[PDB]
């Protein structure tokens, strides 16, 4: 296995903009989920 | 008679057993007084106390079960 | 190689990283739920138009924050990363079982999010009291999916507790006694003992609820001779230990952080700190019925539970004064982690003191099931746990990643979060004293001003959360690689560099007698 | 029965780079593939069931 | 009832609520002082260039840190428990009233003498009479005599509820199959409000309690009228 | 390495175990609510496959590869004791439910224990026999332990076979008891406490018996040495735990509760 | 030693099981079933069981387990 | 009435509690009936049973103690 | 080790004794003695005691221990 800074993680930090997209999708998906579950329950 | 007095047998916040015991006592006494054709006025203290303490729905359910033969207390 | 490393892990560091990622994601969910709560309450009337959905949101908010954010971050994340490093151990005792404690949590979370998506959700409160949680008042699958979520979380934490206790007892250097282990390691061992003893009792109680819902048992159903109050005893027998479980690793991290940024080699009064954590753990099992002062128990029982509960203040005060005495005479480094730790000491103290107010059963009659209780636990638990987590996170991020944070950004983040949580929760004391019930979707008009302010505070904390994500991005984006840190002589976890190699302590430390 | 532990020691200590769960030979591969296929397929089926149950 | 911008407890309507106010004042003074001391000491520890980083002996100071908190806790517990045992003390009630919780309203039973019972529902906001209180009014108030010891018995016909009246110091859970007792004594006539205080499902926020306290003569006239 | 601890090969079984838990729980949900056993039978199958391969690998790592140094064995000892402690606390919850219900019988029961309409089993008939069976199996497993320590293959196998036979006898007696019982799990809190507490105990007897059967086959294949046999020790500890829980059930539910 | 524990196994433990087996077998006769009474705290049905017709317990014995409506 | 029938509450050789229970039941019933000025004839079953079962000296001692205020049973 | 048992002595055992001493201290003080009733199962005298006047128990407390004839 690869060792050292940026290599001990399951995501790439090779490109800061690809990283920004992945972090956006990751934390954004979690934050969004309760709003969409509330929407799902209301639309019942 | 105004209301049921303090009963040292049932001194705590949970009064469930106080309602139950007076309901049993009234119906045991009523059965005892009827069976010799005696006088149910002797049972009056228990009647007033259970009527004061017991929820109407508990009394009504217990009455129904006595009539059904499914009342689980001994009378 | 990617599947072998990240799905098939037997490495304490990689499993710790998985727990930190999981917990951070869970924190976003929990935060979103908290903002939906405060949006419903932020003006008088109804926002969602569906009070069952409000009750589902409140219930999910608590389960996510407790089971999927705090415990995974503190025990699974910091515990797995730091405990083996702090005792010079090459891994955990059961490195493969460790991986299953982690992989049980995504399924557990999926069951919770299934509960909320089927039928009308579990609008029960995180207490899940019958008969509201029973098969009449909550017919259908939602409550059963919540029960199963808690079974999987419980198995994860019981197996984790076995792993941590075995590791800490069995895998120190042969010369190192228990009284030469760092306070964080003590805090995890004690937490693990509480989990091992408390979770099985919760498992029994929620299993009884499952069978009352599906197999026609009547543990909690008076028609069969059961008792809803039995459920409350079994739940709280777990639930009081659980609140000490949530804080104890936090107390351990605070001890390390205060010692480190005071420039000290050691915390003040080490054996007193060990004594205090063990005393809190023990007393934590004999106080549970202070959650039940309004259910109709005997006066002498209320008197006992008041008195026993108040005793916990004594060992707790020893820890608070010991943290102050660790600052005393320090060469203070005003790092962002130090700011988190000082915020912790003060905000934890405020919440602990409102706990002592509530311990008085007489006054608890008026405060029970009001916003006073919500205010108490958002100080001691919500702010205490979160401030300890953020202090540990900014302190140890460079160890785990190999990269430095921007300290000025981290200080801005602290300042925003301090304002937001105090604006959110301080006014809830007034709402409680003035009689506003908890678990309400709307309130009498008199309560409008403090609800409005509380909801405005909740948005300030949201701004802090968003900024935290940017700050982590900026550290990974800039790639400032750590060279040196100070005080390695009394902080062994740093001595293999940043990040440490996949395998550390292949050659163990040398410690003589 | 005869003590064949030495023969198993030799098999499981062979320097072939295999992880312990595959070191017994081709049967380990079959049992792993059956297990993982049922787990992953079952999980996809559980998500389908969630989708079905999420609506009236 | 609560009023806008209220910081503390509703004004006491019963002697036991008065006791609780005095006891809270005592306890809050301690909370303030300890909170303030901890903040002050943090500020003191952080505001000197002087240093002492060598090992410090903890034994002497831990005596102060355990004895002083133990004394404070005793000084809170003594009055706390005095009030606890006052609120349990044998009273001779002159009246017993039952309340049953339901999803989502209260019923009341006055069965000392007549089988009087009725249901008590929140007045919807669209039906409030001018000047009436949103989420707090009911159709049928709990008429009770003032300056008299009353026994309230609390249960439920479905899920858990909790019968509360803050200005009287009252909160008693409503548990099906259980009959919980509390004592009510109002020093004053008037209207006293409370709200369901155990989560009982979608309309938990909307099943309030309203007591109407009147002189005995008016309570008797009301009872007699109900025949 | 120059430490004595075991760095475990990367393994799929944690993930297959975690997914088996999802399938069993989602499966029970789909059985109780959506009239279907499909997910549940997949979950039970993957759970058994996971436990088989995981413990097979522990045998490979120890008997075949030599990774269980004394330090590793010491850790496993602690792990098994802590696991038993967690199981004690699980049972404690069921005993608490039993004592809560039986010490304060509610009016629905007739305000008595046993409730009106409940006809308990005679604790001097099959329950006493079950007691003699598990106590006897505690003696036979101790004989097995001493035989193994003394290097006696034949007597270890005979003693362990007798222990397993007694566990099976208990299980068949309890199955028979369940079928003959005139009360059911639906007979109020008496049936609830009886069947859930004795049913989790019966499950633990089946688990313990299975563990003894694994030890029997490992012994037939000469895995154990006279000094190194932690799987046997753990199975004996677990078996004693099952005995002791039975004695508490017998005194509490069958005897005092009759 | 092993010899002592074998002695206890064959000399005390298994004889005990043989005597309890004889005791049980002598008392194994079918008891006369009690009159059915539809008590509301027994034969609980809050949800149908997930097997059979929903109204039979898992190890239902027609001889001794009445349904809510009585013996089959 | 010939003698006291079999009582399933007291099925064993020791009949002490049978005598005691019927003596208590008679005196409780008599007190309940005399207080209202009702009729002690309704108590007659308990009277016949305790008189059949109880040794004369036990009855005599218990009566003396009721008169003295030293009877330790609840009537 | 000795260190751990000293830790338990001073950290758990003696604090427990201090708390139970506090508890007993707070609930001390004389309760009102009950009306004397010459129950025949109490104040047993089948033989005089071998000390004093034969009618006083060994640790007789005049405040709470009545004689067969009542309080002194
Ligand atoms: C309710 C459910 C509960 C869910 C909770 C979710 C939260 C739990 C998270 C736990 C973490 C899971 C990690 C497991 C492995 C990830 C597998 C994967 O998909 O890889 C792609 C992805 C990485 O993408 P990459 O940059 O291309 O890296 C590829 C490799 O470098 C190069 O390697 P490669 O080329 O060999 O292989 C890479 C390739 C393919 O490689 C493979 O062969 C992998 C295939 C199997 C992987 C399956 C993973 C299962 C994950 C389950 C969730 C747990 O991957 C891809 O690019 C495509 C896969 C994309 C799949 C999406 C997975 C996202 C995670 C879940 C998010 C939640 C969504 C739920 C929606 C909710 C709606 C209601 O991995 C991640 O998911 C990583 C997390 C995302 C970034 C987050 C950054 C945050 C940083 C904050 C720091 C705070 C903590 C401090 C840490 C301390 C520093 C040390
Ligand atoms: C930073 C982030 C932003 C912060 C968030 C902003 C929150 C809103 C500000 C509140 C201002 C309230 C107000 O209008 O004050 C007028 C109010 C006018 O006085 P008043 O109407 O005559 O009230 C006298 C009452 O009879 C007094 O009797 P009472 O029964 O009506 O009042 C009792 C009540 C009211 O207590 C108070 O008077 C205010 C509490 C002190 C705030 C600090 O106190 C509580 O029980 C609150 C619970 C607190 C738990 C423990 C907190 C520890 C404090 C930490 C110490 C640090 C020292 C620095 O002035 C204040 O008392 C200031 C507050
Ligand atoms: C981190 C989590 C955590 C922690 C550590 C605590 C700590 C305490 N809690 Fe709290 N509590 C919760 C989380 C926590 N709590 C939660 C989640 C609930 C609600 C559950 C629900 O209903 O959903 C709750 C509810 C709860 C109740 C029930 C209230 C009700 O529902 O009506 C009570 C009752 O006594 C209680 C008391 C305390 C006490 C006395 C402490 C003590 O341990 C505090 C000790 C600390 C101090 C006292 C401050 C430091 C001390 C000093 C500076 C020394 C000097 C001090 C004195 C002399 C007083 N809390
Ligand atoms: C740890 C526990 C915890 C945490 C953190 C929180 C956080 C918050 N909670 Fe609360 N909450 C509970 C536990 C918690 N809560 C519980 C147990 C209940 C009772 C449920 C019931 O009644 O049944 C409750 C209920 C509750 C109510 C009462 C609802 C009602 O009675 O109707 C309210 C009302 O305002 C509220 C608000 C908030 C807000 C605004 C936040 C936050 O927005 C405050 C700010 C904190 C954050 C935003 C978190 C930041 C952390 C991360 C994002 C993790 C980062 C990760 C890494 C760095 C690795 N919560
Ligand atoms: C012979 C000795 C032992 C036998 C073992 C039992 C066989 C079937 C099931 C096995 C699992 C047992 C565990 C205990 C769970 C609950 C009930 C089991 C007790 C039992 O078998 O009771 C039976 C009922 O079973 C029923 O309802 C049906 C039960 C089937 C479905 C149970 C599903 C519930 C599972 C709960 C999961 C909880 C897991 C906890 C994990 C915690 C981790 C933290 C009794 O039969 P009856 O006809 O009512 O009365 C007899 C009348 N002649
Ligand atoms: C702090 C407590 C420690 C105890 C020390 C106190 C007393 C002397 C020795 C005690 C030995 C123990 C038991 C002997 C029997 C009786 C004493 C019981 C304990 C006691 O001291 O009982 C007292 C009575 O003592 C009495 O009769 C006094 C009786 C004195 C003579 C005792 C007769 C000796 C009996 C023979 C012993 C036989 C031993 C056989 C050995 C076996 C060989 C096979 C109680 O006082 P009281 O006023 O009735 O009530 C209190 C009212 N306020
Ligand atoms: C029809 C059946 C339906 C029921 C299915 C449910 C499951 C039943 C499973 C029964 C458990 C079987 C466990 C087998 C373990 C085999 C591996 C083993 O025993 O491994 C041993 C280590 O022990 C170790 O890991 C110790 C491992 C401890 C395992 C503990 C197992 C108890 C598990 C209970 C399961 C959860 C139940 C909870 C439910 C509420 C290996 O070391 P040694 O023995 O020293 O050998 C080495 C020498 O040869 C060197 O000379
Ligand atoms: C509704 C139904 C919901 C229930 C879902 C069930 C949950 C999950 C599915 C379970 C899948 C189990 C698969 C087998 C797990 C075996 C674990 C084990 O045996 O772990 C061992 C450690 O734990 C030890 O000993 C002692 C610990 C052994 C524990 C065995 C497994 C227990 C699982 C359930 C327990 C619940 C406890 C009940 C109390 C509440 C070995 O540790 P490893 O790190 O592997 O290796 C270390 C090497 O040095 C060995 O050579
Ligand atoms: C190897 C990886 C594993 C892959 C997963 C396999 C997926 C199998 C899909 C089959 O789906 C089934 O369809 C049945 C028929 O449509 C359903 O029957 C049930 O549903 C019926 C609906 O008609 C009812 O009559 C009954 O409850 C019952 O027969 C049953 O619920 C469902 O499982
Ligand atoms: C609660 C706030 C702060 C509390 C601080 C209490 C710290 C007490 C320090 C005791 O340490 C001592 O200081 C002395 C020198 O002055 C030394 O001479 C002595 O050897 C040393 O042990
Ligand atoms: C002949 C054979 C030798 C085994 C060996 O050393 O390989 C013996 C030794 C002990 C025997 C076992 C024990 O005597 C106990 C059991 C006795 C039963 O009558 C048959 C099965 C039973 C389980 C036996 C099977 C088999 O005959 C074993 C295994
Ligand atoms: Cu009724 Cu809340
Ligand atoms: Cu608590
Ligand atoms: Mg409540
Ligand atoms: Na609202």
């Amino acid at each position: 296995y690869e060792e050292g800074p940026g290599k001990n993680i399951p995501f790439s930090v090779e490109n800061k903009w690809r990283l920004l997209a992945m972090m956006t999708l990751f934390f954004g998906s979690g934050f969004a989920a309760p709003f969409f579950i509330v929407r799902h329950q209301l639309l019942k | 008679y105004q209301t049921a007095p303090f009963d040292s047998r049932f001194p705590n916040q949970n009064q469930t057993r106080n309602c139950w015991q007076n309901y049993l006592d009234f119906h045991r006494c009523e059965k005892a007084m009827t069976a010799k054709g005696g006088d149910v006025s002797v049972c009056e203290w228990y009647r007033r106390v259970y009527k004061s303490l017991c929820p109407i729905s508990w009394v009504s359910t217990w009455d129904d079960r006595r009539a059904e033969g499914t009342f689980p207390g001994k009378i | 190689m990617f599947i072998n490393r990240w799905l098939f892990s037997t490495n304490h560091k990689d499993i710790g990283t998985l727990y930190l990622l999981f917990g951070a994601w869970a924190g976003m969910v929990g935060t979103a739920l908290s903002l939906l709560i405060r949006a419903e309450l932020g003006q008088p009337g109804t926002l969602l138009g569906d009070d069952q959905i409000y009750n589902v949101v409140v219930t999910a908010h608590a389960f996510v924050m407790i089971f999927f954010m705090v415990m995974p971050i503190m025990i699974g994340g910091f515990g797995n990363w730091l405990v083996p490093l702090m005792i010079g151990a090459p891994d955990m005792a059961f490195p493969r079982m460790n991986n299953m404690s982690f992989w049980l949590l995504p399924p557990s979370f999926l069951l919770l999010l299934a509960s909320s998506m089927v039928e009308a959700g579990a609008g029960t409160g995180w207490t899940v009291y019958p008969p509201l949680a029973g098969n009449l008042a909550h017919a259908g699958a939602s409550v059963d999916l919540t029960i199963f979520s808690l079974h999987l979380a419980g198995v994860s934490s019981i197996l984790g507790a076995i792993n941590f206790i075995t590791t800490i007892i069995n895998m120190k250097p042969p010369a190192m006694s228990q009284y030469q282990t760092p306070l964080f390691v003590w805090s995890v061992m004690i937490t693990a003992v509480l989990l091992l003893l408390s979770l099985p009792v919760l498992a029994a109680g929620i299993t009884m609820l499952l069978t009352d819902r599906n197999l026609n048992t009547t543990f909690f159903d008076p028609a069969g001779g059961g008792d809803p109050i039995l459920y409350q005893h079994l739940f709280w027998f777990f639930g009081h230990p659980e609140v000490y479980i949530l804080i104890l690793p936090g107390f351990g991290m605070i001890s390390h952080i205060v010692t480190y940024y005071s420039g000290k080699k050691e915390p003040f009064g080490y054996m007193g700190m060990v004594w205090a954590m063990m005393s809190i753990g023990f007393l934590g099992f004999i106080v549970w019925a202070h959650h039940m002062f309004t259910v109709g128990m005997d006066v002498d029982t209320r008197a006992y539970f008041t008195s026993a509960t108040m005793i916990i203040a004594i060992p707790t005060g020893v820890k608070v004064f010991s943290w102050l005495a660790t600052l005393h005479g320090g060469n203070i480094k005003w790092s962002p982690a130090m700011m988190w730790a000082l915020g912790f000491i003060f905000l934890f103290t405020v919440g602990g003191l409102t706990g002592i107010v509530l311990a008085n059963s007489s006054l608890d009659i008026v405060l029970h099931d009001t916003y006073y209780v919500v205010a108490h636990f958002h100080y001691v638990l919500s702010m205490g746990a979160v401030f300890a987590i953020m202090g540990g996170f900014v302190h140890w991020f460079p160890l785990f990643s190999g990269y430095t944070l921007n300290d000025t950004w981290a200080k801005i983040h602290f300042a925003i979060m301090f304002v937001g949580v105090n604006m959110t929760f301080f006014p809830q004391h007034f709402l409680g004293l003035s009689g506003m019930p908890r678990r309400y979707s709307d309130y009498p008009d008199a309560y409008t001003m403090w609800n409005t302010i509380s909801s405005m505070g909740s948005f300030i904390s949201l701004t802090a959360v968003m900024l935290m994500v940017f700050i982590i991005w900026e550290a990974f984006a800039s790639k400032r690689e750590v060279l040196t840190v100070d005080l390695t002589t009394t902080n062994l976890e740093w001595l293999n560099g940043c990040p440490p190699p996949y395998h550390t302590f292949e050659e163990p430390t040398y410690v003589n007698l | 029965f005869e003590n064949r532990v030495a023969e198993k020691q030799k098999l499981f200590q062979e320097d072939n780079g295999l992880p312990v769960h595959l070191k017994g030979g081709a049967t380990d591969n079959i049992l792993y593939r059956v297990t993982m296929t049922l787990c992953l397929g079952g999980t996809l089926y559980s998500l389908y069931c969630l989708g079905w149950a999420s609506f009236p | 009832m609560a009023y806008p911008m209220q910081l503390g407890f509703q004004d006491a309507t019963s002697p036991i609520m008065e006791e609780l106010l005095h006891f809270h004042d005592h306890t809050l003074m301690i909370v303030f002082l300890i909170s303030s001391l901890v903040l002050y000491i943090i500020s003191l520890m952080l505001t000197t260039k002087l240093t002492h980083t060598s090992t410090m002996d903890a034994q002497e100071v831990e005596t102060i840190w355990t004895i002083l908190p133990a004394i404070i806790l005793i000084l809170i517990a003594l009055p706390s428990l005095r009030i606890l045992y006052m609120m349990d003390e044998i009273n001779n009630p002159s009246l017993t009233v039952k309340t049953m919780g339901h999803q989502w309203y209260w019923s009341y039973e006055y069965t000392d003498y007549e089988d009087l019972s009725f249901d008590s529902y929140m007045i919807p906001t669209s039906e409030l009479k001018p000047g009436e209180l949103r989420l707090l009014e009911v159709d049928n108030r709990v008429v009770l005599p003032m300056e008299m010891t009353i026994r309230m018995l609390v249960s439920s016909e479905d899920v858990l509820h909790s019968w509360a009246v803050p200005s009287l110091g009252l909160k008693t859970d409503a548990i099906p199959g259980r009959l919980n007792q509390t004592t009510l004594m109002s020093s004053r006539p008037g209207l006293y409000y409370g709200q369901c205080s155990e989560i009982c499902g979608s309309n938990h926020s909307f099943m309030p309690i309203v007591l109407e306290l009147v002189p005995l003569k008016y309570f008797e006239k009301w009872s007699a009228s109900m025949l | 390495q120059t430490h004595a601890y075991h760095m475990v090969n990367p393994s799929p079984w944690p993930l297959t175990g975690a997914l088996s838990a999802l399938l069993m729980t989602s499966g029970l949900t789909m059985w109780f609510h959506f009239n279907s056993m499909t997910l549940l039978m997949i979950g039970l199958t993957t759970n058994m496959l996971t436990m088989y391969q995981w413990w097979r690998d522990v045998i490979r790592e120890s008997t075949f590869q030599g990774h269980h140094t004394p330090a590793v064995q010491k850790g496993l000892r602690y792990g098994m004791i802590l696991f038993i402690i967690s199981e004690v606390l699980f049972f404690t919850g069921f005993f608490w439910a039993f004592y809560h219900s039986s010490l304060a019988p509610t009016p629905e029961l007739g305000g008595c224990w046993p409730p009106t309409g409940i006809h308990p089993l005679n604790p001097l008939e099959v329950p006493l026999l079950n007691t003699s069976v598990l106590l006897a199996s505690g003696v036979s497993i101790t004989w097995a332990h001493h035989s193994l320590m003394e290097g006696d293959r034949k007597h270890m196998l005979q003693a362990l076979f007798i222990t397993i036979t007694l566990g099976v006898y208990f299980t068949l007696l309890q199955a028979s008891e369940y079928y003959e019982a005139p009360f059911t799990i639906s007979d109020g809190v008496y049936g609830s406490t009886f069947f859930v507490a004795t049913g989790f105990h019966g499950l633990h007897v089946i688990i313990g018996s299975t563990f003894l059967i694994v030890c029997f086959f490992r012994q037939l294949k000469f895995h154990f040495t006279s000094n190194h046999h932690f799987g046997f020790e753990a199975a004996a500890w677990y078996w004693h735990f099952v005995d002791v829980v039975w004695l508490f059930l017998y005194v509490s539910i069958y005897w005092w509760g009759s | 030693g092993a010899r002592t524990w074998r002695f206890l196994t064959f000399g005390l433990a298994l004889p005990s099981v043989a005597l309890c087996t004889l005791n049980s077998w002598l008392h194994s006769g079918h008891r006369e079933r009690p009159a059915f009474i539809p008590y509301h705290h027994l034969r609980i049905r809050t949800k149908p069981f997930s097997w059979g017709d929903g109204n039979h317990t898992f190890f239902h014995n027609p001889r001794v387990n009445p349904l809510p409506t009585g013996y089959e």
